[PDB]
RNA sequence: AUAGGUUUGGUCCUAGCCUUUCUAUUAGCUCUUAGUAAGAUUACACAUGCAAGCAUCCCCGUUCCAGUGAGUUCACCCUCUAAAUC
């Protein structure tokens, strides 16, 4: 791809890129059905970063992972 | 309650049954061959060996579970009509997270109308080996497993080799299994081939579907005939308990029937060919009398 | 048929040997040349004879016509027969490391089917003794006299699996991977048995081939080990 | 490892001529209304802006 | 042939016969023994001949050896808690010997299989990739998927060909 | 043409086959001919070309009696080691490359229609629990959604917007506007 | 509610881990706040075109 | 390899041959090339019809789930199929593109009654 | 977590006490010929903070790392001399020992 | 390496060179169809056309992808810890 030293073609100097139509209730419709989506989708992400974040403290300072070290300790001793 | 196939008084018998052969169990295989090891045995080291490869032939010969039919998949987790129509294939989705049981491992399917439906018991072995190949199966069914292979299988007396294909292409509980196994032990008793069971894990299973049918009248006269009298009472004690409220159980009861007796009261209540029965048992008598 | 090459001697067979002044015959055995020379002129011939059935025997034949030398060699080489004992009829009973002058000889005994992947000269004899499925190496100068009498020389004095019980005085039980953890006795002591083990050798002072162990541990690159065959 | 000390300099350097020829909002946001382009950079505003 | 006595030792199959994995904390094995006297006998058989399998399964532990320091053979280890553990040796086989580290020092069966066990996860038979991580390449090798147009043709229909 | 090509097998009980054979494999006479030592590590591609046969056609090649058929189990038996149930390389009896492929084809099918026998192990069960009680394989209650018939989520239908929002939109798009899309067809259209 | 895939993993898991209850898994979604996509950002954090 | 900015995204990586597309799903960084170095594989996606009709698509459930609470995008196809397998709501662009061919159809359907 | 330096804990032999309160230990490890699979002895040189400058050349010794390092070459601090050059008390029985032999009887106590 | 040829009037030993095997490039001569993979010798010089936009203005991106192998132990592990995503 072009980096930010390459001169712009002379074929493109006059491009205007022109919008494309809207449809007003496809678009309506469309735009409470992202807003919907993306809340749920949200909500679903938070649900899996505190499973993450619950198994790495189950892993570190956890109870039974704590019952293995203090078993192993003894064992040692 | 009844005994289940994997009881222990049911194990033991029917692992008495089978026999230990330790030269039939270890059979030379036919693989890549290489230089064989040698060892300076005392007669104390050779036993203990012995018993090693009697306790390792043991551990081969653990009787596969008989698991019943298992019942068909038929469950919708949802039904998205706006997707009608717009997919003209279904989409299989598997989960192959690594430490989930097969069983447990949920396989899904969404179907061109927009079902999301769960997916049948062969849609879900067929992804099981997709995704976690296990040796000795396939994808698709082998062709051995039609009617006339498997007939040319029985004609070779390969029946151990038919039953080994089966275990590692289908699911004990599968409806291909039992059909298979089923023709097997129907062929093995037609053409009275019980020994070529004998000492291997599929004999259990065998005498198993021949007690619960209720076609043990052959399997005794073979060992009648072969003179393993021990293996033939414990088959009759063995439908007596899978059938307690039967005549011949009520039989030996009356007649407080033991031993060869047992054998002999079977025969009068309910054989289907009890006189043959009777008929061998009596050469037999006579043979161990002339002894 | 051809020998080794077109234009060669060696693998050529001379028929069975001449019915000997001693009254027997000998249409069982077979003669393969070994080596064809020229002695400056006469010519000097080396041949092996054998049954296929463990007797087999070389020799030397000087003469001034090389149908002479033949004759001379293949009737001299039915008299000095060897007995090579033989694992199963099929190969060796065990590996054999030798060195005959400048010629070392490496066997390895093999399963059936191996085939034998040996020297030309050590396949012929090898099939003229009836030896089937053998490896052989040979290093140092490959003289075709010395690598035969280092050959027969090895191949005569291997303990069989009795020799080795009647020795030892105890059982020899071999164990195949494709049988499992089955103990197969192959030889028993004629004699009473010894009632002691065998010292559980922690570690064995063998004296092991750095060509063997290369080749186990995977450090062999060679090119022409392991090369595609026709049937031997 | 040989020090690239005129790579430091020439950092030093962009910044300062960075922070000492700053762009004024006057410079940077103003318009041609004729065009609808910033005479700063020459781009042409979005359509839908005009 | 191999050049030394017992040449054994140095084959990659000896060397992984070892059955000895120190536990985490120890760093530092040191040997202390004596080249002579027969109450040691043991310990110089262990030098000759364990030594080799003990680094080989322990890389990261130093071990270093003292000849005649001292009138008996004795191993020390150095644990990363700053604890020490000294294991006398004398009149002790060198099979004892190991056994005796492995039992006090050395990681149990069942954590070099929970080991194992999780070295086999990271291996997913599921995945698609070169040979050297995964089992197959492409799904193309799965039997009754779409194979590669490499080895079969495509339908002309399938073909972008023969769909401009 | 050979009156042995509907049924092969015949032709290796016939004498004819064993006066030319007797006891021995098919290829135990052939000899490739080659420079050197050590052959060329492949065979030729093929001994018949446009119908037309090379000086030395391999063992299959030079009787034209012997058919690689999947039912003359007796000939497919010969390229296969007796001891350790392997098909043999082409180099080893010498038979071409075509022929080899042909061959292992034959074997293939043969294994898999039970005619030819080898070896088949005794493997182990997949798994370790057969419980189907887990509701990846049981049935899973269906949400209330399911059951009222409703999408699972509401916005899954179209919900026509109030005259209101369309007109602010209808401002905000002036001059680049589509006409208005009523509700969908309620079922997929056929 | 849950995706249904979601929801009925979610159901398979109780069920083996013994409970039973027959409450609907929900997700709550009062703690999202959708805001406008046309809410003032932060000036504060936004950049500004370099001098060329 | 530091890259400026950036972020891990869950993605389909182009593999196979001329014709025959197969996707592997993956995360990866989102600077990566398409079909380069990655972070973890995650899935497949076969988009041909097998034998039985069947577009196969395998999801490693649990390392998704990973690597969204680890902070990973989602490209838009891979959101697309994860609604499709249920994982998450239907994307708001295939019910659009379903009720968009329903009217295109039912334009046809209209023709066609029209002739 | 505890520190910086990749070699937590080393034992060495001391060839070097010229530097004021810093001894130059010599520590040997065991490495792997690849070709031979013989184990040979490799040296590498540590520098050790000894603030009481109590060690002599040939004393075996124990070096514990730095929680950072203290010079450009000094990583290590000397945690105790496990055998002082010429004055070794044998572990096993705790008596002064010369070699081999023992100076002061263990029966004695 | 399963090895072979070649020193001498001759034998044995040592020793080099070469042969046989498998790839890649180029050259000669010869080449029909289909699918697939791969594809300057040169970090020498370059005509010409394209390879970076998006977007209600701010910003964001053009620091990526793509290329080459000139230089060359900046790549890997641990400690600490910025920027970035959640
Ligand atoms: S490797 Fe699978 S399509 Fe080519
Ligand atoms: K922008
Ligand atoms: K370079
Ligand atoms: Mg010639
Ligand atoms: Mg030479
Ligand atoms: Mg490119
Ligand atoms: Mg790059
Ligand atoms: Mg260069
Ligand atoms: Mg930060
Ligand atoms: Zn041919």
């Amino acid at each position: 791809r072009k980096t930010r030293h390459d001169p712009l073609a002379k074929s493109k100097i006059e491009r205007v890129n022109m919008p494309p139509a809207v449809d007003p209730a496809e678009f309506f419709v469309l735009m409470e059905r992202y807003q919907h989506y993306r809340q749920t989708v949200r909500a679903l992400r938070m649900e899996f970063v505190s499973e993450v974040q619950r198994k790495v403290h189950e892993a570190r300072a956890g109870v039974l992972a704590e019952r293995k070290a203090l078993k192993d300790a003894a064992e040692h001793r | 309650k009844k005994p289940t196939f994997m009881d222990e008084e049911v194990q033991s018998i029917l692992t008495k049954m089978t026999g230990l052969n330790l030269q039939k169990t270890f059979k030379p295989a036919i693989q890549e061959l290489k230089p064989p090891t040698y060892k300076l045995m005392t007669q104390a080291q050779l036993e203990e060996a012995t018993r090693q490869a009697v306790e390792a032939a043991k551990v081969r010969l653990k009787m596969p579970p008989v698991l019943e039919e298992r019942v068909p998949i038929n469950d919708v987790l949802a039904e998205d009509k706006i997707l009608e129509g717009t997919e003209t294939t279904k989409y299989v989705f598997t989960d192959i997270s690594y430490s989930i049981p097969h069983r447990e491992r949920f396989i899904v399917v969404r179907e061109p109308s927009g079902t999301l439906r769960k997916a049948s018991w062969e849609e879900r072995d067929r992804m099981i080996q997709v995704y976690f190949p296990k040796e000795g199966r396939k994808i698709l069914t082998p062709i051995i497993f039609k009617e006339e292979n498997l007939r040319t299988m029985y004609s070779q007396d390969r029946h151990v080799d038919v039953l080994n294909l089966c275990f590692a292409q289908f699911e004990p509980d599968s409806t291909e299994y039992i059909k298979v196994h089923h023709k097997t032990y129907e062929d093995i008793d037609k053409r009275g081939k019980y020994d070529l069971l004998r000492s291997t894990r599929y004999f259990g299973g065998m005498v198993w579907y021949f007690v619960n049918n209720k076609k043990i009248d052959g399997l005794l006269i073979d060992q009648i005939q072969r003179d393993l009298i021990d293996d033939a009472t414990n088959l009759v004690q063995l439908y007596h308990v899978l059938h307690p409220d039967g005549q011949s159980a009520q039989g030996a009861k009356d007649q407080a029937a033991e031993g060869i007796n047992l054998i002999k009261v079977f025969a009068k209540t309910e054989a289907q060919k009890g006189a043959y029965i009777e008929l061998t048992l009596q050469t037999y008598q006579e043979a161990l009398s002339r002894h | 048929e051809r020998g080794w090459s077109g234009n060669s001697w060696g693998g050529i067979s001379l028929g069975p040997p001449d019915p000997g002044p001693c009254g027997e015959t000998y249409e069982d055995f077979d003669t393969r040349i070994l080596e064809v020379r020229n002695v400056f002129k006469s010519i000097r011939v080396l041949v092996a004879v054998g049954n296929g059935k463990g007797a087999a025997g070389f020799s030397i034949g000087k003469a001034t016509d090389r149908m002479d030398a033949f004759r001379k060699a293949k009737n001299r080489a039915v008299h000095h027969l060897h007995y090579i004992e033989r694992y199963e009829d099929h190969t060796i009973f065990h590996d054999i490391s030798l060195r005959f002058k400048r010629t070392h000889i490496k066997m390895k005994k093999q399963p059936k089917g191996y085939g034998l992947r040996c020297h030309r000269a050590i396949i012929t004899i090898c099939r003229l003794i009836g030896i089937k499925d053998m490896y052989a190496k040979v290093s140092g100068s490959i003289n075709m006299l010395s690598l035969t009498q280092g050959l027969f020389r090895g191949l005569s004095r291997q303990e069989t699996h009795q020799q080795l019980a009647d020795k030892k005085g105890l059982h020899v039980v071999e164990i195949r991977e494709e049988c499992g953890p089955l103990p197969i006795v192959v030889a028993s002591p004629r004699g009473p048995l010894r009632k002691d083990p065998e010292p559980e050798d922690e570690v064995p002072d063998v004296k092991l081939d750095w060509e063997d162990v290369k080749t186990a541990q995977g450090m062999k690159r060679s090119v022409w080990s392991n090369l595609k065959r026709a049937a031997t | 490892v040989r020090p690239r000390l005129i790579a430091e300099l020439a950092r030093r350097v962009r910044a300062l001529r960075e922070q000492l020829n700053r762009p004024r909002d006057s410079q940077l946001y103003a318009v041609d209304y004729e065009t609808l382009t910033r005479p700063f950079s020459g781009r042409r505003l979005p359509v839908r802006a005009w | 042939p191999m050049k030394g006595r017992f040449p054994i030792r140095r084959t990659l199959q000896y060397l992984s016969q070892g059955n000895v994995v120190f536990k985490d904390s120890v760093k530092v094995m040191t040997v202390n023994y004596n080249t002579h006297g027969e109450l040691g006998e043991g310990a110089r058989k262990f030098v000759f001949f364990n030594i080799p399998q003990i680094q080989y399964k322990n890389p990261w532990v130093q071990i270093m050896m003292f000849k005649n320091m001292t009138p008996s053979p004795f191993l020390r280890f150095y644990l990363d808690s700053g604890e020490q553990v000294l294991v006398d040796v004398e009149t002790k086989s060198n099979k004892e010997i190991m056994e005796h580290i492995r039992k006090i020092l050395g990681k149990n069966e069942e954590t070099l299989r929970e080991e194992e066990e999780e070295k086999k996860q990271l291996s997913h038979p599921a995945n698609f990739g070169p040979r050297k991580y995964c089992l197959r390449e492409c799904i193309c090798e799965v039997e009754g998927q779409v194979p590669c147009p490499s080895l079969v043709p495509l339908p002309k229909e399938m073909r972008g060909k023969y769909k401009a | 043409i050979s009156p042995y090509k509907d049924e092969p097998w015949k032709y290796l009980e016939s004498e004819e086959y064993q006066e030319r054979y007797g006891s021995r494999p098919v290829w135990a006479d052939y000899r490739r001919n080659h420079k050197g030592g050590v052959p060329p590590q492949r065979t030729r591609k093929t001994c018949i070309r446009r119908n037309k046969v090379v000086g030395n056609p391999c063992p299959i090649c030079r009787d034209h009696k012997l058919h690689v058929d999947f039912r003359n189990v007796k000939l497919l038996e010969q390229f296969v080691c007796a001891h350790t149930g392997i098909i043999f390389y082409a180099p080893y009896t010498g038979v071409c490359v075509k022929q080899h492929k042909r061959l292992t084809q034959a074997i293939q099918k043969a294994r898999d229609h039970g005619l030819l026998i080898y070896h088949i192990p005794q493997v182990e069960p997949r798994d370790l629990d057969f419980s189907t009680s887990h509701g990846a394989v049981s049935a899973t209650p269906p949400a209330p959604t399911l059951v009222s018939g409703d999408p699972w989520y509401p916005w899954y239908n179209w919900k026509q917007p109030p005259e209101r929002e369309l007109s602010r939109l209808r401002r905000l798009y002036q001059g680049h506007l589509q006409e208005e899309s009523g509700p969908p067809p309620e079922s997929m259209p056929k | 509610p849950y995706p249904p895939l979601l929801r009925a993993m979610i159901i398979a898991e109780r069920q083996k881990n013994g409970d039973t209850s027959t409450e609907e898994p929900m997700l709550n979604v009062q703690r999202i706040r959708m805001e406008p996509w046309d809410y003032p950002a932060k000036q504060e954090d936004k950049g500004r075109a370099k001098g060329t | 390899k530091a890259y400026r900015g950036g972020h891990l995204t869950i993605r389909l990586a182009l593999g196979g041959c001329t014709n025959r597309p197969f996707y592997r799903i993956v995360a990866a960084h989102n600077k990566c090339p398409r079909d380069g170095r990655f972070v973890e594989q995650l899935g497949s996606y076969d988009p041909l019809p097998n034998s039985h009709g069947e577009k196969l698509v395998a999801l490693n459930l649990d390392r998704i789930r990973h690597w969204i609470g680890c902070g990973a995008h989602l490209s838009k196809p891979m959101e697309k199929l994860l609604g499709l397998a249920g994982f998450f709501p239907l994307h708001p662009m295939m019910i659009t593109n379903a009720e968009r061919l329903r009217r295109k159809r039912a334009r046809e359907v209209l023709l066609a009654s029209q002739k | 977590v505890r520190s910086s330096v990749h070699a937590r804990w080393i034992v060495g032999k001391v060839i070097g006490t010229k530097m004021q309160k810093t001894a130059k230990v010599r520590v040997t490890r065991l490495v792997l010929d690849p070709y031979l699979l013989k184990y040979f002895n490799k040296r590498k040189t540590y520098f050790a903070h000894d603030a009481l400058q109590q060690c002599t050349v040939g004393d075996i010794v124990l070096l514990r790392a730095l929680p950072v390092p203290r010079a450009k070459h000094v990583k290590h601090e000397l945690a105790e001399i496990v055998f002082k050059v010429g004055k070794v008390i044998d572990p096993v029985t705790g008596k002064p020992c010369a070699g081999t032999t023992y100076l002061e009887s263990p029966l004695s106590s």
